């Protein structure tokens, strides 16, 4: 099936979360092998956590996942605003088949007052330029194709 | 006492390797024997030293023999499907996934084994073997099967361990009746049979101390007594030597082996 | 009498494998014995049944040796150069050319062989052995070939490889590893200053040629002519024991011309 | 450099299937598994499979079952996804993804991902019989309409852009 | 389908060391063999040293010895070679060059190729006296020589007139 | 040691022609591994008969090669237009290296009168303009790279 | 390198157990093998060894009972055979006094020591 997940939990900048994924003894407690993922909304997720706790080079060490009984946690200490975004956890399934979870929300509430904006580093700013096109990016994503999608049919019928 | 059935080669160095010709930028390998001698359907449900690890995808690597290039790596890798209707070895000749540029004559083992294509989703089962070519008609034909004898005893087999994923993530063990140390010994040395069977003890060469004993039929297989649902002779330790104690009839009861 | 020497192993099983621990993203190896144990410098050169392949570049192939992965292939291509200093097998380490990925306990042969580097353009040379690392040393004594016009008959077998020359790659062999074990399992006591050896064709039982079998492991002859020897000899004969001689017994020459 | 490219946004008609492509490149073909991944807009990812790229090897989900056909190019060392009777849930975010590493078996090369659409309509067949006279002139007069909703999210881009001018 | 990218044309000073790359793509880097193949212009091509991917393996010929290294990163999937001692002979079209199969033992997948030149000189003699001198007047002479390469151009469609010119009336 | 080429060979469109390889004992009777590399002035050579009288796919079985003792030959049947190169025979040394020779360029008369040419087919003349295309470029970038160091020395003595 | 011998302990679980001394300093406990009284007592008599090991009482001067019993070797070291993973030597007293019953070998398996 699917992985069951907290549909969005939010922590202040500082203040280290966790992220929980549950699932079956078959999915997530019989074998060792879980990734969790995080997604930017413009661009392609990539890998955090797998293997429970073995981490990929390219991702900063505070990022920590661990595996509980039938239920796998991910540790985020110290946020930010560039971990926003959404994290998966995927599990191998007893089928022989890799299941993904519900999908979490995690969104940093600093900055709601105007004035934590400048309390980022310029290099935090930096990216912040950087990232707010992209995700918009993949919003026109979806406006170049829901008409794409009610266009198709008179092109048949000027066609017909 | 020492006759070979099926596909069982005298030593290790043709136990799961294959020869064979192909023409160039084709899939079908018309298969030959080790030494590069033609293979004889009759003789054999394949050529001696045919790898039967059925209910898997095998994945080889194959080599020019006689080792006429001069400069690239000789390792060409393809992959078999033995469930594919094409696997015949009996009719000497297996098709490759994937087509061969160079053509010659290539001997080749096997690197690793995936779960079987197109059967299912199925697990690595190592203990089923390849569907071989049609050879009821021929006089040379499978190993006949080894049933479990009765008086609760159950076959003990040799694991060794072979590269390749397997679903459940488990350690991917090939099991074999027998050591191939012993094969080579039965054969070279061709004791007659006076038993029914041959009451083997497993004992540690220093201590001396019985681990346990097991039955050894003329058939070729070794047999024990599980003492519980335990695994039984698993648990036994690998630095022992078989001692033959004596010639015991079918009916001998063992010691139950393990705690 | 059955008593190995060197880093010669029981079964074929053993043979040309190595196994050792690696940490992620290194390159070293630090070898263990082919079952998952500590490996004593002193008793051996090298880890039971480590390649003896020198004057060659090894290109290895590994897997870990408990089959943890579910998904893709095992195998990871790497290469080995016994040349280098840093292959010293003899402290139990041997450093790989390339990095590997993930850690753990890999097990691996060799796949083939390619003319060593560092070298000056050196041929694969088969009949030298790797340094070894070793600083005294307890590696097998040197078999040295006896006079009398007696030369030492080798076994030859392919492994897959280019070379300079573009002949067949065969690696030279001292006694056929089926010897070894019926040597070590029968530990047969030496009763003469050699054994003489008749190769016989099964079928029609006739001794084809007759070789001496030292007591130090190796089988030697005496070829009729520097064009001929035991090459000629036919594959499917098989050595019968015919009796105990001293080092003064004078071979009939084998081969023709 | 490892980097996996795909054929691109596509549109079908449901009913249909979808061919998929995923070019591979910088990496030994064989070594490593090649799974796909597809996202709803607005949904979780799911998981339609893995495939063998050496000699065929499909396992794909039950949900998904006897629906994907995937199949792969050793010469050309494209992995190929094909969906038969797409549905209206079925548009999504098409991912192929190898594994990082051999024996890390976790999915963290991704591809730049491909979208496959469907609308399936409400009623076309009966808007062909009087609606097709004006049916292009009304996309036609929508179509700037969508274009300054393009601009109506460069507004928010710029309304967004103020707090992180004070930011800076 | 594979191939081979090479870094692209540089001008080298003389005795000054170049550095040359050739991606690989497509295919599993470390089976194939690299070559490296020099062609002087309008002089014909000649092998100097091919590399294993798989570790080392350096094997050039009997006269660069001493002169070419080359060396290969499987991480990035490419193969580099470096000069040493650069004179008048060693600007020409590098080439870089796999065998068409493993059992192939033939050059048949070359890529685009680098006009590595070296700077021939003959001009730091004349113009090093008198400091400056009149190359003040010499160093702004970019501008016209552009106008040159339009008049070769013009050769060039000179002799790329006459097929069409036949076809027409063909 | 080099390996030995003619210079020039001619002959007429439409019937066979026989190029000629020589080298010694060890570098072409030595081996089997002698490959024949035909290069267009413009772009990299490419394989005909890159072993003795074996062929590589996707080339025409007129190309087609032989060595007899000492002399590895080329022989060339139907010879046209767009042969028109220069063939190299490049074979494996005893130094564990590759030799390569000095190449002969194939005169191929044609257009004397020009209607030869535009007697083939049509795409030949419009081939002959993608044929002349390559050659006809390297000058420019001949130029453009000395001319990369005419005036840097003089601007280098400038500062000196 | 002339250098002395490593122990390995042969057969079936038959540790060898190590005499801890406490030495000040960061926080220690270093091991031994042998008395420096033992090898006292062995270099004044010079007495052949038979068998293939010497079997040990750790016999108390109070009650003059075996609590414990030993195997010794005549590569110089102790070895026995503890009931668990923890419960083993340890447990045996400190007061107690060693003596020698005979030699024995490798086919004498000695019973398990200590209290669990």
């Amino acid at each position: 099936s699917a992985l069951t997940q907290p549909a969005s939990v939010s922590g202040s900048p500082g203040q280290s979360i966790t992220i929980s994924c549950t699932g079956t003894s078959s999915d997530v407690g019989g074998y060792n092998y879980v990734s969790w993922y995080q997604q930017h909304p413009g661009k392609a997720p990539k890998l955090m956590i797998y293997d429970v706790s073995k981490r990929p080079s390219g991702v900063s060490n505070r990022f920590s996942g661990s595996k509980s009984g039938n239920t796998a946690s991910l540790t985020i200490s110290g946020l930010q605003a560039k971990d926003e975004a959404d994290y998966y956890c995927s599990s191998y399934t007893s089928s022989s088949t890799w299941v993904f979870g519900g999908g979490t929300k995690l969104t940093v509430l600093g900055g709601s007052d105007y004035e934590f904006l400048k309390s980022w580093t310029v290099e935090d700013l930096q990216k912040r330029l950087l990232a707010l096109d992209p995700m918009m990016e993949q919003e026109i994503e979806e406006i170049r194709q829901k008409y794409q999608c009610k266009r198709q049919p008179i092109l048949d019928a000027i066609e017909a | 006492d020492g006759q070979p059935l099926g596909t069982t080669p005298v030593s290790v160095s043709q136990l799961c390797k294959f020869r064979g010709r192909i023409t160039s930028g084709q899939r079908v390998l018309n298969l030959t024997e080790l030494d590069g001698s033609p293979f004889m359907a009759f003789a054999a449900p394949a050529p001696a030293g045919f790898p039967d690890l059925g209910s898997c995808d095998w994945h080889i690597e194959m080599s020019k023999i006689p080792n006429s290039s001069t400069q690239n790596n000789p390792i060409v890798t393809n992959s078999v499907k033995p469930n594919s209707q094409q696997f015949v070895p009996h009719l000497s000749s297996i098709t490759l996934d994937e087509n061969v540029s160079s053509g010659g004559d290539y001997i080749g083992t096997i690197q690793w084994t995936s779960p079987p294509s197109d059967s299912g989703g199925a697990n690595t089962n190592f203990w089923k073997i390849p569907d071989y070519g049609s050879s009821l008609a021929e006089a040379s034909q499978l190993a006949p099967a080894v049933y479990p004898p009765g008086f609760n005893e159950v076959i003990v087999y040799f694991m060794a361990s072979i590269p390749g994923p397997n679903q459940s993530g488990s350690p991917n063990l090939v099991p074999c009746l027998l050591p191939q140390e012993y094969i080579t010994h039965f054969i070279s040395e061709q004791a007659p049979i006076q038993g029914e069977a041959a009451l083997l003890h497993y004992v540690d060469p220093d201590t001396n101390r019985n681990l346990g004993e097991f039955k050894l039929y003329p058939g070729g297989y070794l047999t024990c007594v599980p003492n519980s649902s335990s695994t039984g002779p698993q648990q036994l330790p690998l630095d022992g030597v078989f001692v033959f104690a004596s010639w015991v009839s079918r009916f001998y009861q063992l010691k139950p082996v393990g705690t | 009498d059955g008593q190995p020497l060197g880093t010669t192993p029981v079964s074929v099983s053993q043979l040309c494998k190595f196994r050792g621990r690696i940490t992620s993203g290194q390159r070293v190896l630090n070898l263990t014995e082919l079952d998952g144990s500590p490996f004593m410098a002193f008793a051996a050169p090298a880890p039971a049944g480590f390649p003896d392949l020198g004057s060659c570049d090894w290109h290895i192939e590994m897997s870990k040796i408990p089959n943890s992965s579910t998904q893709n292939n095992p195998i990871v291509t790497n290469s080995v150069k016994p040349n280098s200093q840093q292959f010293v097998p003899h402290l139990s380490s041997i450093t790989l050319d390339e990095n590997v990925s993930s850690g753990g306990d890999y097990i691996g042969t060799i796949q083939w062989t390619s003319p060593p580097s560092d070298s000056g353009g050196a041929n694969t040379n088969f009949w030298k052995i790797p340094d070894y690392g070793s600083s005294a040393s307890q590696l097998a004594p040197a078999v040295y070939p006896p006079g009398f016009n007696e030369v030492i008959v080798y076994f030859m077998a392919s492994i897959p490889g280019p070379n300079q020359s573009g002949s067949p790659n065969l690696v030279p062999c001292l006694l056929p590893q089926e010897y070894i074990t019926h040597f070590i399992s029968e530990q047969a006591p030496i009763q003469g200053e050699a054994a003489l050896l008749h190769y016989v064709d099964p079928d029609t039982n006739r001794n084809l040629g007759e070789f001496k079998l030292y007591p130090g492991g190796y089988l030697t002859c005496v070829p009729n002519s520097s064009s001929t020897g035991p090459q000629q000899l036919p594959l499917d004969g098989v050595f019968v024991f015919a009796s105990w001689v001293s080092r003064f017994y004078q071979l009939k020459p084998v081969g023709t011309a | 450099e490892v980097q996996l490219v795909e054929s691109g946004a596509e549109v079908k008609k449901p009913g249909a299937s979808v061919k998929v492509s995923c070019k591979a490149s910088g990496y030994t073909f064989t070594s490593l598994y090649m799974h796909w991944v597809r996202q709803a807009p607005g949904q979780g990812l799911e998981w339609m499979g893995m495939i063998n790229p050496s000699g065929g090897g499909t396992w794909n989900a039950q949900k998904f079952q006897g629906r994907v056909t995937m199949t792969r190019d050793t010469s050309t060392s494209t992995v190929y996804m094909e969906l038969r009777s797409l549905r209206s849930d079925d548009t999504a975010m098409y991912y192929c993804a190898r594994d990082s590493d051999q024996y890390s078996q976790g999915l963290g090369y991704w591809g730049q991902g491909t979208l496959v659409t469907v609308c399936s309509g409400s009623d076309y067949e009966f808007l062909k019989s009087w609606t097709v006279e004006d049916l292009q002139k009304r996309l036609l007069a929508l179509d700037p309409m969508m274009e300054q909703e393009i601009e109506e999210i460069r507004q928010k881009y710029q309304s967004k852009r103020q707090p992180i001018l004070d930011a800076i």
